[PDB]
């Protein structure tokens, strides 16, 4: 009785169970601010029981991260697993994919669900248990009447459908959200084994604060072309470290003067590592950290190598990833501008437009709040 | 007012048009002063109502800060105003700005 | 009260210059260029507070021996390892670098950690200096485009639809030069302000019949009386 009743607590409490986990992750990591070496050590300019409160809270956090995902297992896991049964169910009805299509090798998510259709339980969470017989009576006499019926069909240890339940967790595990909270919990596990990597829970701020998710979305919705720009920068810089590999080899001195055991950084591996650790990272181009010329034949070729490297990399390519992020704002701002424009123009179902419902006084508001009013169709 | 009302209700009467252009010098005196609006006066065909714009409150509308507050209002509506509350905000604009000038007239 | 303390000390007296927050009309736009996008500004910087904190965690184990503000070890060698002051290093220097934090540190010369040193530092130069500061670059820049748009929405929805009547530009181009007239004679916002003056200015006995209607409508706050769609022209032919 307690195991199912308190089950309904966690699902009820979950967004508080998850946010409060982040607020506990705040105060813990506010105290990982207070470390020092000596062997690792916790100096206390505070109350003497602060290291017990760290032992309190870190166990408390791992407690939360376990009892919250139990609530996740009954809040969103059922919804995801609703969705997965749904996709299969309608595609048996309208595609007959395990009858006819026999799904492709990519998206083994599709191939994962072959097993479950043999089970009795199959459409549990789809509220529509007639799926399995309907497919029979759509595809029996066409392909096989009881060939498809063959395809379909202490006390706790054998009451449940094993094949359903093995299928279930297989979909549960391939949830990116469940795997996340699992990855959040295994960092809480290692907190009992080491209370340092414990505090890398703060990348809950990837999916934590609602408002901050916009600003991290400000990159990753333009992030596919982000990488290739930087991948471009990897290549264009590589071509400059080719030019120096012949022509300006004698100008590399990380070392003082030649007086020291003079490191001349010529090796193409470490030369390209120079141009990224320095030339990409310069602030003033790579001709800041190099033997700047003072009368050489190569001086004209030195500057022209270095003016362009300052432009084509520092000026222009970093401005791309400057502006690429900035367009992402303008790419998202536009989309929110498209919403509240095509919501206000056309009523969502009826496709009409604002104009027709201005004939009636104050009408479009009424048409969107009485005549279709989306929720009613829900 | 009435001659305006004869015209603007009932145009295309040369009879009136002769008479109105004879009354020209009067109308020009009161064109700043006659206000005119539209409302739905319970016949629900829309009437137009004519009234007197007071010269103090006329002038005070344009000059300083109401001028700024006017376009401030408009950016309060076109930026963030909903459909229902649009006319409801409107008088909330007005009543404030009415009270502004009533101060600014008694100065 | 800053003017009060001028008689008590004529120095903090001159912090009155943040009247320029609400002083020059034109400058208020440029300070508005931030604060209307300023709510997500802080959390971006709040993000930068956190992401930098994670880099000062990595160095707290793996690259502790590379911190020398001190000359050479010859001096009483400050190795800035303490997680408080280490995170204060990464903000006073690593955030503030201009060239990433690998500019102010023992840059490696043959270590096992050299591969892990650069990769720590290339990413810190990108994920902080390149990308996160460009956010607060672009965040301010979108705020321009967020405000410019709004001023573009005004002078578009003012010119399309007459404000009360909801109509649109098109209907009043039938009349020659018409929409201008419709916005300067037929509704001409100020008149509804002025009419509303006219009603408040008079007594309810003194109301005309249209106006005594309206006044009842007004005290009701029922707002039917403003012309929704069918302003006068559209009522007739
Ligand atoms: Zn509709
Ligand atoms: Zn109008």
């Amino acid at each position: 009785a307690y195991q199912q009743k308190l089950l309904n607590y966690f699902a009820r409490n979950f967004y508080n169970m998850r946010m409060l986990a982040l607020f506990v992750a705040f105060a813990i990591n506010f105290i990982l601010l207070f470390y020092k070496v000596s062997v690792h050590y916790v100096l206390e300019e505070s109350s003497g029981y602060m290291e017990p409160t760290l032992r309190i809270l870190a166990i408390l956090h791992t407690v939360i991260s376990f009892f919250c995902i139990i609530g996740y297992y009954c809040l969103k896991v059922p919804l995801v697993i609703f969705k997965r049964e749904k996709e299969v169910a309608r595609k048996l009805e309208f595609d007959g994919l395990y009858i006819t299509e026999q799904p492709s090798e990519d998206d083994i998510k599709g191939q994962w669900d072959r097993l479950v259709i043999n089970t009795q339980s199959f459409p549990n969470n789809y509220w529509d248990k007639f799926v399995k017989r309907k497919v029979m009576d759509k595809y029996g006499e066409f392909y096989g009447r009881d060939r498809i019926s063959e395809l379909l069909g202490s006390a706790v240890l054998n009451s449940i459908d094993v094949k359903y339940q093995m299928w279930k967790l297989g979909v549960v595990f391939t949830d990116n959200s469940f795997l996340y909270l699992a990855w959040y919990m295994t960092m809480s596990v290692l907190g009992h084994y080491n209370n340092f990597f414990f505090a890398a829970h703060l990348l809950d701020i990837a999916m934590g604060f609602k408002t901050l998710r916009t600003i991290l979305s400000s990159v990753t919705h333009n992030g596919k072309q982000l990488v290739l720009t930087v991948g471009l920068l990897a290549v264009v810089v590589y071509l400059y470290t080719v030019v120096a590999f012949n022509f300006f080899r004698k100008f590399y001195n990380k070392s003082e003067d030649g007086d020291t055991p003079d490191m001349k950084c010529d090796d193409m591996l470490t030369c390209y590592m120079f141009h990224m650790y320095v030339g990409v990272r310069a602030g003033g181009g790579i001709g800041d950290e190099i033997e700047d010329p003072a009368g050489d034949e190569y001086e004209i070729y030195r500057i022209i190598f270095d003016i362009t490297f300052f432009f084509f990399v520092i000026v222009i390519l970093l401005a791309i990833i400057q502006g690429l992020i900035i367009d992402a704002f303008g790419e998202l701002r536009d989309q929110q501008e498209q919403v509240k424009e095509d919501m206000e123009t056309k009523c969502f179902i009826c496709g009409i437009g604002n104009d027709y419902f201005d004939t009636v006084p104050h009408g479009f508001e009424t048409h969107t709040l009485q005549e279709h009013n989306l929720a009613n169709y829900l | 007012v009435l001659l305006t009302n004869l015209s603007e209700h009932m145009p295309n009467d040369t009879r009136l048009q002769t008479f109105l252009e004879l009354a020209e010098s009067v109308l020009n005196y009161f064109q700043p002063f006659l206000g005119r609006i539209e409302i739905m006066g319970s016949a629900k065909r829309i009437e137009r109502v004519y009234f007197e714009i007071s010269e103090s409150s006329r002038t005070q509308w344009e000059k300083p800060q109401v001028k700024e507050s006017k376009r401030q209002f408009i950016f309060d509506v076109v930026n963030e105003g909903g459909e229902k509350e649009k006319m409801e905000l409107f008088v909330n604009f007005c009543e404030d700005t009415i009270f502004e000038m009533q101060l600014a007239a008694q100065i | 009260t800053m003017s009060v303390l001028g008689h008590y000390n004529n120095f903090f007296f001159a912090a009155h210059l943040l009247d320029i927050a609400m002083g020059f009309k034109t400058l208020r736009t440029i300070l508005s260029s931030v604060t209307h996008n300023g709510k997500q500004l802080v959390l971006t910087v709040g993000l930068l507070a956190v992401v930098v904190y994670l880099y000062t965690v990595v160095a707290f184990n793996f690259f502790r021996k590379f911190y020398n503000k001190s000359e050479d070890g010859d001096t009483p060698d400050m190795k800035c390892d303490d997680m408080l002051t280490c995170y204060m290093f990464h903000m006073y220097v690593g955030v503030r670098a201009g060239g990433g934090i690998g500019d102010e540190i023992e840059d490696p010369a043959g270590d096992e950690y050299e591969i892990y040193r650069i990769i720590f530092d290339i990413t810190f130069f990108f994920f902080v200096i390149v990308i996160l500061l460009a956010i607060i670059q672009g965040l301010i820049i979108d705020a321009f485009g967020e405000l410019r748009d709004q001023q573009e929405q005004v002078k578009e929805d003012m010119e399309t639809k007459c404000f009360i009547c909801g109509i649109g530009n098109d209907y009043f181009d039938t009349v020659p030069h018409g929409f201008e007239t419709h916005t300067l004679q037929e509704h001409n916002l100020a008149n509804y302000l002025f009419f509303l003056m006219y009603l408040i200015n008079k007594d309810e006995t003194e109301h005309t019949g249209q106006e005594s209607y309206v006044w009842k409508m007004y005290q009701e706050r029922c707002w039917e009386f403003f012309p929704a769609g069918d302003c006068f022209r559209k009522q007739y032919e």
